[PDB]
This record gives structure tokens, sequence and C-alpha cells, in this order.
């Protein structure tokens, strides 16, 4: 029934400075302060989290190996499996119409 | 009309309803027609046409949507493709259909 | 017309080869009208009588169906199959597998074989024996009871992605309250288009229940047409058995099938009067045998083609009521009215075939017998009522009876135990009105299967004790078995400690009901009060 | 003693009814609604 | 029981058992009627 209060120079209750009670080796009550959770990386087309790549602070990245942070998959870490699936065909098919609208164009111009 | 020969097919003949079956069917080679819904995305429509080019498998571009197709065929669920792997008693590949 | 040569699809030259070695002479009015649709993008619900060419009706479109689609070719698969048949019996699917393999006798050679597999429940083959052969032998016509066939499916080794054509024989008893469990499962397992074909003789009955298989394109099919005596007896039940007797001995006959409600009222009478013609009570060159679905498949077929095979007298349940025909069969006996009313049809309809001079005959309670006659005029069936003379009986028959149960402990037992199962047999009667537990003549029945105490049942307590004035005690009672002698004399040696270990849980049941504190509370308060007043108003 | 044989069969016939008349009633109901569903997403 | 049918476990396992025994019932329940 201990009452316990802030530890550093804020004394208000913003999102900046939030406090958790925790009962130290001492066998009293004391406050801690939590720090901001992290947020999962998000694809860059869909906005749907990145599956296979940890969640960390923007600064906490710099220090793991690029396997935490990437996928094997071509524009892994950036964008997600069906995200990559839709361009790939997209592309195919995009390409494969230039050829034919390219074939008609010589067909209806040789006619002259 | 076009509703009646796709209801006897339905009945009598041998059919799949759905674009991944319609796929797997084109790629066994064993479609004799594809009837394709109006409502049907852009991107999944081109990849069935490619599709059936390869195969040269004949299309049928459905006058309505994917609900209309499925009351169609007889299904009270939408139903975006229905590929036809045998006409049965029906005569719809007869008349070009 | 009723010609082969004249059909709308020019039938196979080896099918039409086997049909004229077989004959037949023409085809029947339900093959001429179900083969054409039947092979012809049409589902089919055939309703007709027994004995009138189904069988082949729904076999010749299978094969037909089997040649077109390729089936019998290189390029079908392996651990596929084409078509499946599925009946309630195992000697039905049988039976129906050897008028397949009788067809594909004149199969010709030189191309590639099609062969039919049987799946029924034998001790002589586990499941895993039927894959292997399955796979070995690759066939393409499945036949099998739904049990089996259901646990067929179920293994990962079978795949029935090509299946094309399901035919159900007795569709009516197949869709039944009990069957329809396996046979969802068993359809659900297979691909949903298809071609199915539904035979039964009381199709009508399973109305709604059709939709259930999953028809696609169906034409229901009717097709109808005094060949046999339907007659009944109202009689006391204690002398029900006496009457058998009194028809087997005296009646005119080649075969008789007795119909018993129970599988081991079928033992336990077979034994009983397998007993009573030791001691020359009835006097006939009769065979007596016995027939219920409980028993080894070896020993039901062994049993059933010894009868088919010279006067002979046969116990069955209702396992060879439906389907299955026994040729020379004149006389048919029902000791109870069926369950159902349904299958009284079917078990009464082994005869009559080609108008043949058969009767069949009932047998009544005397309480409610007046219910049970208009029940089937309603339902278009007259029975005509014959008088019997029970001949034989003075003083003596239960008697006798009781007198042979107190050789062999084992006879007390299944004395009792048919008895308790008839009961409950009664209890899961259709048509409540006119089979009513309270009117049922308990002591009667008893008094019909020899025994001599009734055994505690809720029926007995409530709506109704030494049947033999003078009681017998079970401790002087002998088990005649040496291995089970020994076993009861410790069981009675260790009377008092079973009794203790019930009477323990007893309390503990009674402290683990609702609110059991409460209850013992509210006795404590009824108890106290009772006892004051008990003496205060005498005070 | 037949009285409740007479009670149970008017029962019976009594929830027969009932149960055809709201069969009836939910069939027509979920019809129009699945029409409606079907025909709302244009 | 979404649409508050059954009030505790006692009804909901009676409603159950009631259901098989009118469902064993219905079939001959006609033919029973137009016999009396
Ligand atoms: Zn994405």
């Amino acid at each position: 029934a201990q009452r316990v209060t802030f530890r550093r120079r804020n004394p208000y209750n913003t999102r900046s400075n939030k406090i958790k009670v925790v009962k130290t080796p001492g066998g009293i009550l004391r406050a801690q302060h939590v720090k901001k959770l992290a947020t999962r990386p998000k694809c860059g087309d869909c906005g749907s989290a990145l599956q296979g790549i940890s969640t960390l602070r923007p600064r906490q990245y710099a220090t793991v190996s690029k396997t935490h942070k990437t996928v094997s998959r071509a524009y892994g870490g950036s964008r997600c499996a069906n995200c990559v699936k839709e361009r790939i065909i997209r592309a195919f098919l995009i390409e494969e119409q230039k050829i034919v609208k390219k074939v008609v164009k010589e067909q209806t111009e040789a006619a002259k | 009309s076009i509703n009646q020969k796709l209801a006897l097919v339905i009945k009598s003949g041998k059919y799949t309803l759905g674009y991944k079956s319609t796929v797997k069917s084109l790629r066994q080679g064993k479609s004799k027609l594809i009837i394709i819904a109006a409502n049907t995305p852009v991107l999944r429509k081109s990849e069935l046409e490619y599709y059936a080019m390869l195969s040269k498998t004949k299309v049928y571009y459905f006058q309505g949507g994917n609900n209309e197709l499925g009351t169609a065929v007889g299904k009270l669920f939408r139903v975006g493709v229905v590929s036809i792997l045998e006409a049965g008693d029906s005569d719809i590949l007869t008349t070009l259909a | 017309s009723l010609e082969w040569d004249n059909l709308g699809f020019s039938l196979l030259p080896w099918i039409r080869t086997g049909l004229d070695v077989m004959g037949f002479e023409t085809m029947t009015p339900v093959q001429a009208s179900t083969i054409p649709m039947l092979a012809g993008n049409k589902d089919v619900v055939v309703d007709s009588v027994t004995g009138s060419g189904k069988t082949a009706a729904f076999v010749i479109p299978v094969l037909e169906k089997v040649v077109k689609e390729e089936a019998n070719t290189s390029k079908f698969k392996k651990a596929h199959f084409h078509s499946l048949i599925i009946a309630p019996t195992r000697e039905l699917s049988r039976q129906i597998e050897s008028v397949v393999l009788s067809f594909l006798e004149h199969y010709p050679s030189d191309l590639f074989p099609i062969k039919c597999q049987l799946l029924v429940g034998t001790n002589e083959a586990t499941v895993r024996d039927d894959v292997s052969n399955f796979l070995r032998n690759r066939p393409q016509i499945l036949i099998g009871t739904p049990g089996r066939v259901l646990d067929f499916l179920q293994m990962p080794a079978v795949k029935t992605s090509a299946c094309s054509m399901v035919v159900m024989d007795e569709a009516d008893r197949l869709l039944d309250m009990s069957f329809i469990k396996d046979t969802e499962k068993i359809l659900r397992l297979l691909p949903k288009q298809r071609r199915t074909g539904l035979f039964s003789a009381t199709m009508r009955s399973a109305g709604s229940d059709i939709f259930k298989t999953g028809l696609r394109n169906p034409v229901r099919i009717t097709v109808n047409s005094s060949s046999l005596k339907l007659n009944y007896c109202v009689v006391n039940p204690a002398e029900k058995l006496q009457l058998l007797v009194s028809i087997l001995n005296n009646y005119k006959f080649k075969k008789c099938i007795v119909y018993f409600p129970t599988c081991v009222s079928v033992s336990y009478f077979y034994s009983f009067i397998q007993y009573l013609g030791k001691r020359n009570i009835l006097v006939n060159e009769v065979e007596i045998f016995s027939l219920h679905g409980k028993l080894q498949t070896s020993a039901r077929t062994k049993t059933l083609t010894a009868f088919t095979d010279s006067n002979s007298v046969l116990f069955t349940t209702d396992v060879a009521a439906r389907g299955i025909d026994i040729p020379d069969v004149d006389l048919v006996i029902q000791l109870d009215p069926p369950t159902n009313t349904d299958m009284f049809m079917h078990r009464c309809g082994r005869t009559g075939r080609a108008n043949r001079v058969g009767k069949a005959i009932t047998f009544l309670n005397e309480g409610r017998e007046e219910d049970f006659i208009p029940f089937m005029q309603v339902k278009n069936v007259e029975l005509e009522e014959l008088d019997l003379e029970v001949k034989g009986i003075t003083a003596n028959f239960y008697e006798d009876f009781r007198n042979w149960i107190l050789e062999d402990r084992d006879r007390f037992d299944k004395g009792v135990k048919a008895y308790v199962a008839f009961i409950k047999y009664y209890s899961n009667h259709s048509a409540t009105s006119i089979f009513r537990l309270q009117s049922l003549d308990y002591v009667g029945i008893a008094k019909l299967y020899g025994l001599f105490r009734l055994p505690r049942m809720p029926e007995i307590t409530k709506y109704l004790n030494w049947l033999v004035d003078p009681p017998v005690n079970m401790d002087e009672y002998k088990y005649k078995d040496k291995k089970r002698e020994k076993e009861r004399q410790e069981t009675l040696k260790n009377i008092s400690l079973i009794n203790d270990k019930k009477k323990l849980k007893s309390e503990l049941k009674k402290k683990n009901l609702a609110w059991s504190d409460k209850t013992l509370t509210k006795e404590r308060k009824l108890e106290r009060k009772e006892k004051m007043s008990l003496k205060r108003k005498a005070i | 003693e037949e009285e409740q044989i007479e009670k149970d069969l008017q029962g019976l016939q009594e929830k027969q009814r009932l149960n055809v008349k709201r069969e009836r009633r939910r069939k027509n109901e979920m019809k129009q609604k699945e029409l409606q569903r079907m025909q709302m997403n244009m | 029981s979404k649409g508050n049918a059954f009030k505790h476990k006692r009804a909901l396992v009676e409603h159950i058992i009631q259901a098989k025994a009118d469902a064993q019932r219905e079939k001959a329940l006609n033919e029973e009627a137009e016999a009396r």
C-alpha cells in the first residue's frame, strides 16, 4: 500500500513518461519508466505488417544482422510475398500486351 | 438463351466453378470452354486470357456479374469464372457459345 | 416393345452376349425404363417390386459407363475407382457382386480387364488386405456395405477423385436414421459431380431424404403390377412358441423362414427347439438352422449357402428380410410384427415370386391387436384372420421349458437376456399407440421364454416376483461349466465386499448430486418434524 | 391411460403444424433476404 | 441458444433428447392419427 511517483524531471502524465510499479529486492515498491513500444515494419504497397522481420526501435536496427531485418526473396524486407507476386504477373502481362500491340501496329501500317 | 444451356450443363455435364479450379483444368487441358463474368478483376481476367491462349481454350464473356453468373449456373453463391469439362446433354459447345 | 435390339443406345456386344446366355427372354419394364436414362446423364430413383430385374437394371448401365469413360484402359490411374455400389447387408452386396461377376464372365480377352472388389466386414480379411489387393488388382467396381467401404475410403492409400457412378440398392434403408450417419460420410468423401442411382422396393417412404444423396438431374420411376397369402393369429404370448411348433410339424412347405426380434432370441430358441427335437416332440424331415447378423461373416455365408441348398427351417433376424432371394421358400412366419412397419412388406415379401403359392403368418398379443390390422389396411394391406388350434399343449410345455432351463445356468442367462432384449426392442417401436408398453403382457412374455423371475426393469416395477410359486435359490444353481463355476463361487464368497463397494459408490453419488448438503439439511428438518409429530399426535 | 395418447398425439400434431408454418415463413424471409443481399452489391 | 431458447445445461440436454424422440416419431405420427 506504498505510494510511488515519477523519478525524472517531468511531473505530467504525458505519453513520453509512463510508470510501472515494481517490487525491488529491498522489499519496497518503486516506479520505473517504460519506453515506447516498437512498431512492426509495414509493407510498402498494402500496409500489412511484414513477416519474418524483427520489431525494434528505429536506432536498434543499426546493431542487428541483415538476416533479422530482411527476407531472402526479392523485395524482401520492403514488400510482402503477395505484392511481389502481383508485381511479377503484372509486369509480364504488360510486356506481352506491348508485344501484341506492336505486332498489331506493324500489321495495320503494312497496308500502305 | 445461354442460361438454359449453362443450367443443362450443370445438371448433366461436367464443370468447374472458380478461378483456381478453372486454371487447374486449363493446365490439365481438360477445358472445352471458359465463361468469364464481367465482374472479375482485370489482373485475373488477363491471366485467364493468357492461359486460354496458351491452352487454345474457347472464351465466352458472360454478360453479367459474378452473382448473375452464379444464379445462371444454379448456385446461391457468386462464381467468377466457369469451365466446361464436358457438355454432357446440353449443346453449348455446338452452337459456338 | 421390350426388345434388346431396339433400345436407344445399342448395348455393347459382350453385354448383349452375356444377357443372351443368361436369358430373361426379354427386358423387363424396369430395365426398359432405367437403362436408357441411367447411362444418359440422368440420376435415377427407381421403385419396383422384388425380383423384377432391378439388379441387372443397375448393373448394365454401370458397365456401359465404365466402358464409355475409358475406365478399362491403360490411361486409368492406380488407387482410383470408377463406380461404387452400396447395400445395407453383407449378403445382398455379395449377391450383387456375384451378379456382376456373372455378367463379366463373357467379357472378351485381349483388352484391359474390368474387375470388381467386395468390401464387407469379415474376420478373414482386414481393411489393409483390402487396400493391398485393391492396389495390386486395380478394379473399377467397388461393392460393399457402408461400414467397411467407409473404412476403406478413409484410408489415405485410396483416391476417390475419378469416381463417376454411385448406386445405392435398398436406398430407403440406407437413408434410414441409423444408416444416414455413415452414408453421409461416404457421399461426403466422393465427388459431387456424378451419376446416382437409388433403387428400392419402397422408395416412396424415403420421401424428402433422397435429396440428401445429392441428386443432380433425377427422374423418379414407379413400377406397378393374389400371389401370396397374408394371415395373422391372435394368441396368448405364452403359447406363441408352441403355436410355431404346431405349424412346423403340420403345414406343407419346402422352406419355412421364421423371424425373431433379436439375435439372442434366435440362438436361445434355436437351442431349445433342437432340444425338443432331440426328445422327438416334432417328428418330420426338418433341418433347423439359425442365422443372425452378429455372427462371423464366414459362418453366416456357410449357413446361408447350406440353407439355400431337404425341408429346412430358418431362424433369422431382419438381416435376411430384405433383398436376398432364396428359391423354393414356401412359408414365412413373423413371430412378432417388426419394429417398423415398412420392413413388414419385405419380411413377408420373400415369397410370391411369379405368383407362387406362399403363405405369410403373423402373431399378435391379444391386447392391442385391434390396431395393427386397420393400420395395415390404411397402408393398402389386407390381413385375413387365420384360426390355428394350439395342438399338443395341455400342461407340461412351460414346465418342460423350465426344467430344461434348470439344467444349465447358461440357459437361464440366455433366456433372461433374450427377454430383456425383447423388452428393450419393444421400447423402440414406431406406432406407439398400437404397441403400448403398459398394455404389454409382461407375465405372458416371461412365461413364453421359460423364465421363473421377472428381471428388474423400470417397466416391470412400474407397469406391473416369482412365476414358480415355490422359489428356487440361486446359491444351489450350478453353472455346469468348470471355468466359470469357480468364478461364480469366488464372487459369492465376495458378496459383502462388492456390496460395500456399491454402498460407498451410492453414498458418493448422494454427496455429488445437485446441492446435496441442502438436501441433507432438508431431510434433517423433515425427519425432526415428522418424528416430533409421531409422538405429539399420540400423546 | 388413453388420455396420454390423445394428449401427445395432439401435441405432436400441433408441433408439426407450427414447424410447417415457421419453415414456410423462414424460407420466404431468407429467400427475400438473399435476393436483396445479392442485388445490393451493384 | 443464441436466441435464449435454453436457460441452462439440463434444458439443452432435454431439448436434444426430445428432438431425437420427435425425429423418431414424426414419420409414423400421421398414419397413427389416421388410424384413430
Ligand atoms: Zn503487401
